[PDB]
């Protein structure tokens, strides 16, 4: 039986190979041996053992019954790993940690936290004869009769939704209770009982009772309904709140102006007009949704996204899986701090700015120790917990920690560790760079060996970029070598441009460097060439990826490739010092920020936070003194907004009444940021471009459960190749009342066999992130699914697939588990 | 003939208040003299000096507290090493070498939780204290170490009061897990270095709680041919699992912290769980002998590691719990000699005192005990007496016995085992011990003890301890001195007279509150031969009950056991004296595992007792190791300490 | 089988005081909870106290309020009502009777729960 | 106004002796790696050594091997280079420079001071 995989197993006796031989004896009933090891990057030496043992588990699970089929799993459970550590209990964060004087006596008043708990109690007393410890006291906190409801966390309109609860009884002997729902006006409890009535049940001594209800909501977001327990002891009140929410797909629409009255930056904007919109496919009965945020700079709205809100909001709502969201965590803070402290304007504050200045210094240290979990033993970073050391993300990561080592000393010995390593190991005869890993960082144009040539090129320059922002704690000899081999590497091979974006990177990683080079300033002029302008005289200048798109094509429609290009353009000409050529494009780039701050991906979003800050730290910014107000086109009118530079992060005001919005201003210096966000609900996906070819379905298997099976590829462009996709991320949306089984997940991911690089449930949604997608057949994921609870009329949900670096090529389709027919409120008006 | 003697701890402590206690005997008048601390290479720096008069209504007895002001030393970083201690006087100047330690103070490091989870705050404050036991306000650096071995960060913090409350630690979304580890220091001079763990694990959503439950903690004879084990499977609170399958391994565990074990290749399977319930047998000598060692004696402190696993038949959710271990015993009582030193006097009975305890330690009475001896002379004749035999008393729990030795014996070596009726010889206790004579040239010995039963030595109690000098032929003796000892300083230094009637003399001493938790007492005096004097010494250890100079009580007026959720509760605290109190309110289950639950207020009173210099339980082989083993060196005429070549670690 | 045996009862006068008993057997003692009621002649069966076995906890029947007072006996298995100040209202036949289950108190001890009955003891109060 | 205001330097004989004090005028620069040029005149400026902002590494030009031994004080933001060593023609402004950004160029500039080696 299990003696012949234990033998293998047993025998060759190697720390990779064991646990190749375990994730190749894993049950897979949906592909073979062969597609398995096919995916494996570690090298034939486990995908041997891996084989065999994939094989013999195949082979040893034939005439066995389901008495063996968890034995077998059980006994391959052990001795294979070590352990993993986990804890299954969560204990909550400890009080009355203070420090007092006692005088002899004293005396505390307060409150026991609400939770079923033995709590224990001590103190320690230190004073000139010495340390005496106090005896231990035990509190136990603990109620006889309880009620616990389990609300599922989002639920949508139309749907007859049971929620079942529990009744713990911890009395010695038998007890009969009432139950009573309490009714809000916009929920039909499909009885209309209201007191509302009861029906008696009984629970024996220490036990327990299940207890369901039945509704369905008329409203959205209904945050307010009680349930009331009525024993022998009296009547007891929970409350309990149920977040509601309409059909369709949620979609963001932004749009942003910046009003200066000089006209110094180039232009003069005292009026702006953002029409009320209604597309075709506006759910009914829903209201859009829209927000204004006015502020008084450029890097207000970073100002806004850091200090008027305590914790600091994500700029954007991609996962978190990947390192690179986890470093993201830091970038608008250090911005906000360079701003402050090298402009000096810590008067801004009116509390005592030494404070603030600590806090913020103290938020940049969470975030550069939050990052430390993916350094390996060589001091390389890793783009997931445990993969294999990229180049990619190891400059970035050196980028971005050699900025913060301005203000935040680093370890020394650590990154000269990581930059000797990203020289040595990883680098070409010709200066070169190469990846190690799969991690696809963006998808470039072009053929094959034209893709493999860009590729090279950004990924040099990007780690250059990196290596010549992170030289001041380790300047080294062999290091500057190198980064002089990969400037020659980019000097000679960069003109002949392909593609505007690689060029645009290519530029900006010369110009930190040597800017006296001829060849430099050919680079610099065949990039100025490209520019895009709208406007005579240029009020709008941008950049864009021109291999054979040259024909003047502008879709108004930013994309996260074109604000990089754009950006780092910009950043080229900051750093060159050419003040005249840059005010079209910090306008552009202004108009194009979002709400928080963020642009639409990560790496544009560095790079334009970056370009913003520097453009307002070098170009002096002027006296803020400046009268804007809000009205609606044909309503009353909104909230005038009177700004100085002791306020301007002022609080965002949502757009209430429904009415085309127009912002006016008065004469005044500085500059202003006006942008409108418009979260809206959609019932279809026809109209938008699709580039993914999706197919989402639920089979039946055989205890026997439900399992659902989605498939995504990639649909190359003309211009692309056919190696298939980056970095990309499938999103599915789950149907109310059922949840998704996390062992299969887990299965799916924590393999040498990963079919993808990580998983999270956040929100009701399951997301998954895999390296690449491919475009010749269909990659799918399979999964089984449990039945939280009956509902009914279930509203369809959501498949999404999205590459990470730029969401655009987004495809998104409506999938529902099955409808089958079923007067009690059924019909919502 | 007259004599003097210094004594002095045997490691001075930089920037601690040293007694140094100068007693002359066999001088008339007054005098003064200058005790004073000098360097190493060159008599030329004097870090302190201290002038004491001795005359007759001081009792010729005088004491000096010398410091060495940290800054006194040489700027560099390169310690010095040793340091030279020199009396000067009208009648005798002498000089001695002392090696010097900067381990001065206590740093305890208390963080709230031993087991955290991601986005949790540590919250860690720190107790540091001088040598005397005292706030010690002095300036700390503590850093954090991930289980790798790399230094997250390092924060600093001044000192005020005596506790150093220091700001929080976030753990990141997304940590490294294990054991995490905090390290405390002084920032200027001290090398006192104070070390904390604490865990860090993911949580996870458990869908059932599986509990093992074993027959007892450790495995006795009794169980060694059937062992039951019940497993538990409930949902939530009160709810309980209906149906599931159940697996069980078992292994051999060396010990609790090795992360590897030697699991079994045939164990139970397939125990169908009803209601939550259900019972296995499990047969250590079949399971183990023909798979590992054969013989029941060779599992001798090693455990036995359990691991169950859960599977609901119906929802097909699977869990596991494990036992870590459960210790196996050969028999279940342990002997461990009390109030006995193990050096002999000639010429005086040899009182041992055995003590008994469970696998639980915990006294046990009613077990009989027998002893048997072995004596060697000097001229290598091997000698066994008759077997002794008595009956353990059950308050203290000891077994009084008493050996009448001859007086040549230079070595005893004795074995005591229990003769517990229905215990079957294997599986009773047996611990042999060695025993050399107290080797003098003039053949003077000294015998001291305390009498007492049931021995707690009340404070504010006085007590009585018999002098014996039976042993000299030259028994003309004027004085007794002592010198009293506690956490490393010498607190009490007197004389006594001697009555010329009797022998044996009962003196008085006082118990106050420097003596609180041990302190060791040591008796000596000099014969003046017609050679030369001589020193004759002996020790005793002296346990008193752990009390505070404070005594603060905290108490909850609602003496009631069971709360309930948000009610308003009041904390009284009351102490003897003003002070400064640092609370901790924590859960009472991240502890976890009831056995073995070690706080930092557990482990206070441990790590605090290591500032006793002296080691042993007291005797010697001879004067100079009677004082080298008190913790004390002495400078005088009659006998020359060899404390040159002495630094060596007890247990 | 559970029974339920009242003594007690008789006649008295107004402003008197009278204590009846109901000896339980048959069932686990310290799991019930015993009920005192009333129904006088003429007139629909009306609830006038409960003594909850397991916690010592009591309710009366609100009109009833202080007048009377309910202890058991766990030796002898037997609750008294102590029917004190016999004002003359009463004049019914009253039962005891046991339930597994202890009521919601609230609307109270009326609907007729309790599913073990006995046979009463007859209560008379003149105004003489 | 970040600037670098040089102090040090003068009048020196051949085999003579002098020091330079490169004292900062502004922000802190307690992290960032700072060296010194030189401006041998009708040439501009060349690299002669750095040190970093720990002062555990450090960078000596082949021509000026270490004679003008490098250090830095971070309590005033000050960098002592200790010119004793002195022959014609080391004559030129000499130059004190900011976080480096690789090698030459550096961030932040001083208007430097003048060496002159005379050798009367
Ligand atoms: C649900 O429970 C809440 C508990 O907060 C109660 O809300 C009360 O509503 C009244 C309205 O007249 C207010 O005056 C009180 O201040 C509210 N809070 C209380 C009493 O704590 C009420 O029982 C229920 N509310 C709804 C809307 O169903």
């Amino acid at each position: 039986l299990q003696k012949k995989i234990e033998e293998i197993a047993a025998k060759y006796k190697h720390s990779v190979v064991k646990k190749c031989c375990y994730d190749g004896a894993c049950v897979n009933n949906d592909e073979t041996c062969e597609q398995r090891a096919a995916r494996i990057s570690l090298g034939p030496r486990c995908i041997k053992a891996f084989t065999e043992c994939c094989v013999v588990a195949s082979q040893l699970r034939a005439n066995i019954s389901h008495k063996d089929m968890q034995l077998g799993r059980l006994h391959m459970k052990t001795l294979l790993p070590v352990s993993k550590p986990e804890i299954r209990s969560y204990f909550p964060e400890s009080w009355l940690w203070e420090v007092h004087l006692v005088p002899r006596r004293k005396q505390l008043q307060f409150a026991l936290p609400d939770s079923l708990t033995t709590w224990e109690i001590q103190g320690v007393g230190i004073s000139n004869t010495g340390i005496c410890v106090a005896d231990t006291v035990k509190a136990k906190v603990f109620k006889d009769v309880f009620l616990e409801m389990n609300i599922p966390y989002s639920v949508v309109r139309g749907e007859q939704i049971q929620l079942k609860g529990t009744v713990y009884n911890y009395r010695t002997s038998g007890m009969q209770f009432c139950v009573k729902m309490s009714a809000v006006e916009g929920i039909c409890t499909s009885e209309s009982p209201v007191s509302s009535k009861c029906v008696r049940q009984k629970v024996e001594g220490s036990s327990s009772h299940l207890v369901t209800f039945t509704v369905l909501p008329l409203e959205i977001g209904l945050h307010n309904i009680n349930f009331s327990l009525e024993t022998w002891f009296g009547k007891e009140i929970l409350v309990k709140t149920l977040r509601v929410v309409p059909e369709g797909v949620k979609r963001e629409s932004y749009s942003g102006v910046t009003l200066d009255p000089r006209g110094i930056y180039g232009t003069i904007s005292r009026r702006k007009e953002f029409p009320y919109r209604i597309p075709l496919d506006l759910v009914p009965k829903t209201e859009i949704k829209r927000i204004l945020s006015v502020k008084g700079l450029l890097v207000g709205e970073i100002l806004s996204a850091v200090l008027s809100q305590e914790g600091i909001n994500i700029l954007t709502h991609l996962p978190k899986g990947s390192a690179e969201a986890e470093l993201m965590s830091v970038v608008p803070v250090f911005y906000v701090f360079h701003y402050l402290e090298t402009g000096n304007h810590w008067n801004i504050f009116h509390s005592d700015p030494l404070i603030e200045k600590q806090k913020l210094k103290k938020k940049l240290k969470e975030g550069m120790l939050s990052i430390m979990s993916y350094r390996n033993a060589d001091y390389s970073y890793s783009v997931w917990k445990g993969g294999s050391a990229s180049t990619w993300l190891t400059a970035f990561a050196l980028r971005v920690l050699g900025q913060v080592n301005k203000y935040v000393e680093q370890n020394q010995n650590s990154i000269c560790n990581s930059l000797l390593w990203l020289v040595e190991n990883y680098q070409l005869d010709n200066g070169s760079f190469k990846e190690n890993s799969q991690y696809q960082p963006i998808k470039l144009q072009g053929t094959l060996p034209v893709e493999a040539r860009e590729n090279s090129l950004y990924l040099t320059a990007f780690t250059v970029i990196g290596i010549r922002k992170a030289f001041d704690i380790c300047p080294l000899v062999k290091i500057d070598t190198a980064l002089i081999k990969a400037d020659n590497f980019l000097l000679e091979n960069t003109l002949p441009a392909q593609s505007t974006f690689t060029l645009a990177i290519s530029a900006y990683a010369l110009s930190l460097g040597d800017k006296t080079h001829p060849q430099f300033r050919s680079i610099v002029s065949a990039l100025k060439r490209e520019a895009l302008v709208k406007g005579n005289p240029p009020i709008y200048r941008f950049w864009k990826d021109n291999l054979q798109h040259k024909d003047s094509s502008v879709p108004n429609t930013g994309t996260a490739r074109m604000v990089e290009t754009t950006a780092y353009a910009l950043l080229t000409s900051l750093n060159l010092k050419d003040i005249n050529y840059v005010n079209p494009v910090i306008k552009w780039l202004s108009e194009e920020q979002r709400y928080g701050g963020g642009f639409y991906s990560t790496q544009d979003t560095i790079n334009a936070i970056e370009g913003l800050t520097e453009y307002s730290l070098l170009v002096k910014q002027l006296r803020l003194s400046m009268d804007i107000d809000v009205s609606y086109k044909h309503k009353g009118a909104l909230h005038n907004y009177k700004m100085t530079d002791k306020n301007f992060l002022g609080r965002p005001v949502e757009v209430l009444l429904n009415d085309d919005l127009i912002v006016s201003t008065g004469f005044g210096s500085g500059l202003a940021t006006v942008h409108v966000t418009t979260v809206v609900h959609k019932t279809s996906t026809s109209e938008e471009v699709c580039s993914f070819y999706l197919k989402i379905d639920t089979q039946d298997i055989e205890s026997d459960y439900k399992r659902i099976v989605a498939c995504a590829s990639y649909k190359p462009s003309r211009e692309e190749s056919s190696s298939g996709s980056s970095h990309a991320v499938m999103d599915i949306s789950l149907p109310t009342g059922i949840s998704a089984n996390e062992e299969d997940l887990k299965a799916l991911v924590e393999g040498v066999d990963q079919l993808f690089t990580d998983y999270q449930i956040k929100d009701g949604h399951v997301i998954l992130q895999l390296n690449s997608i491919p475009s010749s057949d269909f990659l799918c994921v399979r999964f089984r699914i449990f039945e939280l609870f009956e509902v009914g009329f279930l509203s369809p949900a959501t498949f999404t697939v999205y590459e990470y670096h730029r969401p655009d090529k987004q495809c998104t389709m409506f999938y529902s588990t099955s409808n089958i027919k079923i007067c009690k409120c059924v019909e919502a008006d | 003939e007259q004599t003097y003697v210094i004594s002095a701890p045997k490691i001075f402590r930089v920037g601690a208040s040293e007694n140094i206690v100068i007693q002359v005997y066999g001088y008339t008048e007054a005098f003064d003299a200058t005790i004073s601390i000098k360097s190493y290479p060159d008599k030329k720096f004097s870090y302190s000096s201290g002038h004491v008069h001795l005359s007759s209504e001081n009792k010729f007895q005088n004491s000096a507290i010398l410091t060495i002001q940290p800054k006194q030393l040489p700027g560099g970083q390169n310690p010095v090493s040793y340091v030279y201690l020199e009396v000067v006087s009208k009648h005798f100047s002498k000089s001695k070498r002392m090696p010097i330690t900067y381990d001065n103070g206590f740093l305890f490091i208390h963080t709230d939780k031993p087991v955290y989870t991601p986005d949790q705050s540590v919250k860690v404050r720190v107790y540091s204290l001088n040598d005397d036991l005292k706030p010690a306000k002095r300036e700390t650096v503590l850093t954090f170490i991930d289980p790798e071995g790399s230094e997250v960060d390092m924060v600093e913090e001044i000192d005020h009061i005596g506790i150093i409350s220091f700001p929080d630690f976030k753990i990141p979304s997304n940590p490294r897990y294990g054991m995490w580890t905090i390290k405390a220091k002084y920032k200027e001079d001290f090398s006192t270095t104070g070390t904390a763990y604490f865990e860090v694990k993911e949580y996870v959503l458990p869908h059932f709680s599986v509990s093992i439950e074993p027959e007892y903690n450790f495995i006795g004879y009794k169980n060694f041919k059937n062992f039951e084990i019940t497993i538990k499977a409930r949902y939530f609170y009160n709810k309980v699992v209906t149906e599931a399958d159940v697996y069980i391994t078992f292994g051999i565990r060396e010990d609790l912290k090795d992360d590897q074990k030697e699991m079994m290749q045939t164990a139970m399977q397939n125990t169908m769980l009803i209601n939550g319930i259900a019972q296995v047998t499990f047969d250590s000598e079949t399971a183990v002998k023909e798979l590992s060692y054969y013989s029941l004696e060779d599992l001798n402190n090693k455990y036995l590691y359990i691991a169950v696993t859960v599977i609901e038949s119906t929802g097909g959710f699977s869990e596991e719990a494990e036992i870590p271990g459960i210790k196996y015993v050969l028999s279940p009582y342990k002997l461990n000699l009390v109030a006995t030193p193990l050096f002999l006097k000639p010429g005086i009975p040899y009182p041992i005192k055995v003590q008994v305890k469970d696998s639980l330690d915990q006294l046990v009475g009613g077990v009989p005990v027998t002893l048997n001896a072995q004596t060697i002379d000097v001229n290598q004749e091997t000698s066994d007496l008759d077997p002794s035999k008595s009956v353990t008393r059950v308050d203290d729990g000891v077994a009084s016995f008493v050996l009448n030795l001859p007086s040549g014996v230079t070595v005893l070596e004795f074995n005591v085992k229990t003769d517990a009726p229905d215990l079957p010889e294997e599986n009773q206790a047996r611990e042999g011990y060695r025993a050399i004579a107290y080797s003098s040239l003039s053949q003077s010995y000294l015998y001291i003890d305390w009498t007492d039963n049931h021995k707690a030595l009340l404070v504010g109690e006085h007590l009585n301890i018999i002098v014996t000098p039976k042993s000299p032929y030259i028994d003309k003796i004027t004085h007794y001195n002592y010198l009293i000892l506690s956490k490393g300083k010498i607190i009490h230094f007197g004389t006594r007279e001697k009555f010329s009637d009797a022998s044996y003399q009962s003196i008085n001493i006082p118990v106050t509150q420097n003596m609180v938790p041990s302190s060791r007492l040591l008796v000596y005096y000099i014969v003046t031969g017609e050679q030369t004097a001589e020193l004759v010494s002996d020790s005793v250890w002296l346990n008193i009950e752990e009390k505070c100079g404070n005594q603060l009580q905290v108490h909850l007026s609602p003496d009631a056991d069971a709360y309930s959720p948000g009610q308003t509760v009041s904390l009284n605290m009351a102490t003897g004296m003003d002070s400064w109190v640092a609370l901790a309110a924590v859960d009472s289950a991240v502890y976890g595992v009831q056995r073995g639950a070690k706080k930092p207020l557990e482990r206070v009173f441990q790590f605090l007792e290591k500032s006793d210099l002296g080691c042993g339980a007291g005797g010697g082989l001879n004067n100079a190791n009677v004082f080298h083993l008190a913790g004390l060196t002495f400078l005088t005429n009659a006998n020359a300490d060899d404390s040159q070549e002495n630094d060596e670690p007890c247990k | 089988e559970v029974q339920l045996v009242e003594s007690g009862g008789g006649l008295v006068q107004a402003g008197g005081s009278l204590r009846l008993s109901c000896a339980a057997s048959g069932f686990t003692f310290d799991d019930y909870a015993i009920g005192w009621f009333r129904q006088a002649p003429g007139k629909e069966r009306e609830g006038v106290s409960c003594i909850s076995t397991s916690d010592g906890s009591t309710y009366y029947a609100d009109s009833v309020k202080g007048r009377f007072t309910i202890s058991s006996d766990n030796a002898k298995n037997t609750v008294y009502l102590q029917m004190n100040s016999l004002k003359p209202e009463d004049t019914a036949v009253y039962y005891c009777a046991a339930d597994p289950y202890l009521p919601i108190r609230g609307r109270g001890i009326e609907s007729t729960d309790f599913g073990s009955w006995g046979q009463g003891t007859q209560v008379t109060v003149s105004s003489a």
